[PDB]
DNA sequence: TATAATGGGAGCCTCTGATGCA
DNA sequence: TGCATCAGAGCCCAAAAT
């Protein structure tokens, strides 16, 4: 499903962090922060290695990403070029 | 100062709350301040009790309830959060076969609430949900352009709501029914509705040759049952046809209420068109296990006799504004509300059979993701959600009362015609016929009247007072166009004694037909002139003399004026402009009677008559979403007794409670030596000396910190290599100091990035060797200022992660945003427009001395060039400057209403008081008429302007009352050879000025795969030379120049490269070489599995990759 | 790695050219 | 062989896009 592939354990981890955020959203009445899924997560888990594991779970975006409502330009037009000299 | 008010027309009842037509909407669908009990089945409780019952376990929907706002408006706006309630459903789960029942509250999330001005903060950005008209649901009939003396019938519900169905009467004789493209015998849908023969033929017979056409003797030998299946395989080729999957899909085609809408208003209009009452909104029903027809029949009956010419029977006006309905914020946002909740609802029903079946709750069967990004999807990304227009109080009204024929559901740009942007008969008193885009948008995007209100059904109504007899009541009638077309309605302006029409002969409209009529004909007459434009048009004075043309950039226009540090209402008004600062909710009113406690810049604290002690905090120096600065100043002082709506502060954009868009200054009409050309504008260097046209602006910077896999990003004031000059203006911290004057190159927030791991090169090795001096690890990334921006700077905010309170978005570490200030005066280049739609670019700043000036002394602020009018035809700035000449000497400011306003007599009477002002005091002072008054008299008397006899007293005042005045060269002294019309214009600095517009660029940034060269300012990107350019170039002859363009100004790497190489050497420029793009094309042709060949002369292959892609 | 489970789901212009029927 | 019906082809530029 992912663009960037991810270890089917990894892929396991993510989705109960998942869950455990829409708990504690559904306990909590709004999003939960890094410290509150890290209670939730039980032992091992601290809020740096929520954020570390969301930044993992993160997927590209498309470069033809439409800006503006005419059919007329692209995301990727808007990206400078830092490779070649 | 005097106020002097014009006009006799008396009307009854004030303009609507302005921006109703959002709040009423939005209120209406989320149902907040309803107890639970009480909702009706609308907006949010409607999408709920649509989706639920789920049946797969069965769950179901008891009531929903709204928290509040974890954050205010003011904080989300900070924090870049949006303005928003936490939304809750009671739910009940029940197992059907147990009895068992558990219920609870499921959190689905937040939902965006409207602020008190009808706009939305979503993710800190003030946004507009712009309503859209489309197509009325109902049944209509409209002639078949193919076949002449046939017609379509169209049955049409709402949008995603249904199909659309199409009735014909094709040439061999049978009445089709077209449904999702497939086209069948309607026969055989009314013998499964469980028509028979006997029904029908008696039923249509009366009209001869059609009801043979419905004979089909097949269909009537088969049952319902067999009927039913063999519409199914019509309609539904190779799905097996099993009796219950037919009856399913039919029922979801016709008769379930959930699968298929017509509206409300789709209901009434279907009952009043076929003259029949509808138990639902569904075309047909399921009921005591068959199918019961409600729609069909009666369609039908209509459709033929009208194609037999039967009276009674029309065909339907699809522009007409009674077939054409507006979806407000509450419906477009009730859409995708519904959409949410089925996408949720397909989630409970794939939730109910997994997991086990026995230990369920609610909380574990709902998740609601597809509702919170569903209602996250509209507010962001939809066309109709668009960013808030609020560069003056004005631009955000207008916005709000917007209506669209584009978005979701609706016309494209180029399969718009001509038909739809037509300004309807029906568009009277309903929608502007004035201000609507210029350009491809022309029609499309359209304003609502001023005095119109948008009904429950969604149509367009407008107000007129009941004439009985004679007499013109105040009830005043709110009509449809529909209901409008029914009455003789006198225009506003017909004479009255009293209540009585005083008129042998009234000039009235009967469907829109403007007709002679007697006051006993009469049946409704106009509120007022101001009901048939929109606000903005109603802000021009003397819009009666002004071609429309001019009319609708004047209202357009007014959008784009910028609140100025000095501005002033108009010394001609219309008398809406204290309204609109009113209903804008820019200025500050008292809410009950009192007297002021304090007064400060930051506050006003205000006691009332309850005791209690009120205090205001002030607006002060916020940047809108377009830059210009929102800030309310103290129009009280401390002791004041005030009354109820009482003014407190000015708002942007207003003087003393009035709508101040501009200046009004001193204009002179003459050419002048070509600096006027071609719409351009004179101005004199006094307007900048008095700080006229002087507009604050504020510019937000932003930059992020954020963990890298090479190491850290530091917002630190120690950056690589940077002299003590550098940093001067930076805090410890690295964040430039509040106060400090910020120049383009500056440093705003300090950053240093680590180095990507790289080998530096040999000369480097060498470098670093020569000198002594260890590579550091990291890079300066600091945050600067642009080209060509910069000011003081106002405001830091910076938000580090371990903080209380502030969470960022994975990996930052920390945000750094700089507010930048700049007092911008009016230079060459910025654009100048009065309401009238007279709009030039400022092209000369004259000193004082230069400029035209009258006799005593007075110079002239703006000269404006004649040539502008007589083709422009609009005349109302011709009159508004003689009217505000007048005002100049006596002092004052009129109120001339729209069509009933100030008149020529009643000006020159002013102009006749003003002109003693100007003259009678210089005789008393000892001088008498100068030489070279008397030389202007006397071309004057050449042009016929002045009497020939007269003292030279009397031929100046015969001049002054035709708005002219004797005018001297300040270069010179001598006079210009005529006189001159001099007066005070309104005029605004619009939101286009050069310091934002001006770009260059020598090289800079390249596209990814392009390697050309990026787009636009923000970019430093370079121009586009677009194929239009090239055929320039090429009729030109200018093949190197061309080629310039097109290999080493932009995608040729070797060949831009070594251009900029030899032009630092002084070298002439090489040679180009093949574009990279080309390159681009080959291999992309490749991957097409085409091989492209790039052949010399002998045809054997060139290699233009240079062997690097080749084994 | 084992109660049995067996067919989906959304839907709304003009000119030119080839193709399938009198 | 001569004629509908349909599939596929097009529909300004640059600026900007907050
Ligand atoms: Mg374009």
């Amino acid at each position: 499903a992912r663009t960037i592939r991810i270890p089917v354990h990894m892929v396991e981890t993510i989705n109960k962090l998942s869950r455990t955020a829409r708990q504690l959203q559904q306990e909590l009445g709004r999003e939960p922060t890094y410290e509150e899924i890290a209670e939730a997560m039980g032992p091992g888990w601290d809020a740096k290695r929520v954020e570390e594991t969301l930044k993992i779970a993160q997927e590209p975006v498309s470069l033809e990403t439409p800006i503006g409502d005419e059919k007329d330009s692209f995301y990727g037009d808007f990206i400078p070029d830092e490779h070649l000299p | 100062m005097e106020i002097k008010r014009f006009g006799r027309i008396r009307e009854v009842i004030p303009l609507p709350p302005l921006t109703e037509i959002q709040v009423e909407s939005y209120r209406r669908a989320l149902q907040a301040d309803v107890p639970p009990e009480k909702r009706e089945n609308v907006g949010i409780q409607a999408a709920f009790r649509e989706t639920f019952p789920i049946e797969e376990l069965v769950l179901d929907f008891l009531e929903y309830r709204l928290g509040e706002p974890p954050f205010p408006q003011d904080e989300c706006r900070e924090k870049d959060l949006t303005y928003q309630a936490p939304l809750y459903a009671r739910l009940q789960l029940i197992h059907k076969d147990t009895g068992l029942i558990k219920e609870d509250e499921v959190f689905l999330g937040h939902i965006p609430l409207m602020t008190e001005d009808g706009s939305f903060i979503i993710n800190g950005a003030d946004r507009v949900i712009v309503s859209q008209i489309h197509r009325s649901p109902g049944v209509y009939f409209t002639p078949d352009p193919a076949r002449p003396g046939r017609y379509i019938a169209s049955i049409i519900p709402l949008p995603k709501r249904g199909p659309w169905i199409d009735l014909e009467v094709e040439p061999n004789g049978v009445v089709s029914m077209k449904v999702n493209k497939r086209k069948f015998p309607l026969v055989l849908l009314l013998r499964v509705l469980g028509y028979d023969q006997e029904t029908l033929a008696r039923e249509l017979g009366a009209y001869g040759e059609l009801v043979q056409g419905l004979m089909d003797e097949s269909v009537f030998a088969m049952r319902p049952e067999e009927a039913l299946i063999r519409l199914f395989t019509l309609l539904r080729p190779g799905d097996p046809p099993k009796r219950d999957k037919a009856v399913a899909y039919v029922y979801g085609l016709i008769a379930d209420p959930r699968r298929y809408d017509l509206g409300e208003a789709g209901r009434y209009k279907a009952e009043e068109k076929l003259g029949i009452r509808l138990s639902g909104r569904t075309l047909a029903r399921f009921e005591d296990g068959e199918f019961k027809d409600e729609v069909f029949l009666p369609t039908l009956r209509y459709l033929f006799a009208l194609t037999a010419g039967v009276p009674g029977h029309e065909v339907d006006d699809i522009d007409h504004l009674g077939n054409r309905r507006i979806r407000t914020v509450g419906e477009l946002m009730t859409d995708q509300f519904r959409v949410g909740l089925a996408r949720l609802a397909r989630g409970v029903r794939e939730r109910m059979l997994m997991g086990s079946e026995d230990s369920l709750t609610p909380a574990k069967l709902v998740n609601s993701r597809p509702l919170e990004a569903a209602i996250r999807e509209f507010f962001s990304r939809s066309q109709l959600s668009q960013f808030k227009d609020e560069t003056n109080p004005l631009s955000s009204l207008r916005h709000k009362r917007r209506i669209s024929a584009l978005g979701p559901g609706g016309l494209t740009r180029e399969r718009a015609g001509f038909d739809v942007r037509d300004v309807h008969r029906t568009h009277y008193g309903r929608i502007c016929p004035v201000e609507t885009p210029e350009g491809a948008n022309i029609g499309l995007i359209t304003s609502l009247a001023a005095y119109a209100r948008v009904d429950e059904l969604g149509f367009i109504r407008t107000p007129y007072r009941r004439v009985v007899g004679g007499v013109v009541t105040d009830e005043v009638v709110y009509m449809t166009a529909t209901e409008e077309d029914r009455y003789t309605i006198a225009q506003a302006n017909t004479p009255l004694e009293g209540n009585r029409i005083a008129a042998e002969r009234v000039v009235a409209r009967r469907k829109g037909e403007p007709v002679i009529v007697s006051p006993e004909e009469v049946e409704f007459m106009d509120v007022s002139p101001k009901q048939v434009f929109s606000v903005n048009t109603n802000l021009i004075p003397f819009l009666e003399h002004d071609d429309a043309n001019r009319a609708l950039m004047g209202s357009n226009m007014q959008t784009q004026a910028v609140p100025l540090i000095r501005a002033q209402a108009p010394v001609v008004m219309t008398g809406l402009e204290e309204r609109v600062v009113r209903d804008s909710l820019a200025a500050l009113y008292a809410e009950e009677d009192g007297e002021v406690a304090k007064v400060d810049g930051n506050r006003i604290v205000v006691r009332y008559e309850d005791g209690r002690l009120v205090e205001y905090p002030l607006r002060r120096f916020y940047r809108s979403n377009q830059g210009t600065a929102l800030d309310q100043r103290p129009r009280v002082v401390v002791g004041q007794r005030v009354r109820k709506g009482d003014l407190l502060a000015d708002g942007p954009a207003s003087e003393n409670g009035f709508l101040a868009l501009g200046q009004n200054v001193l204009v002179a009409i003459m050419p002048f030596d070509g600096y006027n050309f071609e719409d351009a504008i004179v101005i004199s260097e006094e307007l900048l000396k008095r700080d006229f046209y002087t507009s604050i602006h504020i510019e937000r910077y932003e930059i992020e910190a954020r963990d890298t896999k090479l190491g850290p990003e530091r917002i630190t004031r120690d950056i690589p290599h940077l002299s003590e000059a550098a940093l001067r203006d930076l805090d410890e911290e690295g964040v430039v100091r509040i106060g400090a004057e910020v120049k383009p190159g500056d440093i705003l927030v300090g950053r240093t990035s680590f180095k990507g791991e790289s080998e530096p090169t040999p000369e480097e090795r060498l470098l670093r060797s020569i000198f002594g001096e260890k590579a550091r690890d990291v890079k300066d990334t600091s945050l600067r200022v642009p080209p060509g921006e910069g000011g003081i700077v106002v405001r830091t905010v910076r938000l580090r992660r371990g903080d209380p309170g502030v969470e960022l978005k994975p990996g930052v570490r920390e945000v750094v945003r700089v507010y930048v200030a700049q007092k911008r005066k009016l230079q060459v280049g910025d654009k100048l427009a009065n309401r009238h739609g007279n709009k030039g670019v400022v092209a000369k700043i004259l000193p004082v001395e230069d400029m035209p000036h009258l006799p005593d002394g007075t110079p002239v602020d703006v000269i404006l060039n004649p040539l502008g009018v007589p083709s422009r035809m609009n005349l109302g700035q011709i009159l508004e400057t003689h009217l505000g000449l007048a005002g100049y000497f006596l002092g004052q400011r009129y109120i001339s209403p729209i069509f009933d306003g100030a008149k020529e007599p009643e000006i020159k009477e002013l102009l006749a008081q003003a002109f003693e002002v100007y003259f009678g005091k210089r005789k008393g002072e000892g001088f008498g008429v100068d030489k070279r008054e008397v030389e202007v008299l006397r071309r004057a008397e050449k042009l016929g302007l002045v009497t020939p006899g007269k003292t030279p007293e009397e031929q100046l005042k015969e001049l002054f009352l035709q708005g002219k005045v004797v005018l001297y060269d300040g270069r010179t002294g001598e006079p210009i050879e005529g006189p001159i019309v001099v007066g005070q214009m309104f005029i605004m600095k619009l939101y286009h000025m050069v310091e934002d517009k001006m770009h260059a660029r020598s090289t800079g940034p390249y596209s990814l795969i392009t390697q050309q060269p990026l787009g636009g300012k923000a970019q430093f990107g370079g121009q586009r030379f677009g194929e239009m350019e090239v055929w320039a170039l090429e009729a030109y002859g200018a093949a190197h120049t061309l080629q310039e363009m097109l290999t080493l100004k932009s995608d040729d790497i070797e060949g831009r490269n070594a251009a900029y190489e030899a032009i630092i050497k002084g070298e002439d420029v090489p040679e180009p070489s093949v574009p990279e793009s080309f390159r681009v094309l080959v291999k992309e042709l490749q991957a097409l599995a085409l091989d492209v060949q790039t052949l010399d002369e002998k045809d054997n292959p060139v290699d233009i990759f240079e062997g690097l892609a080749s084994k």
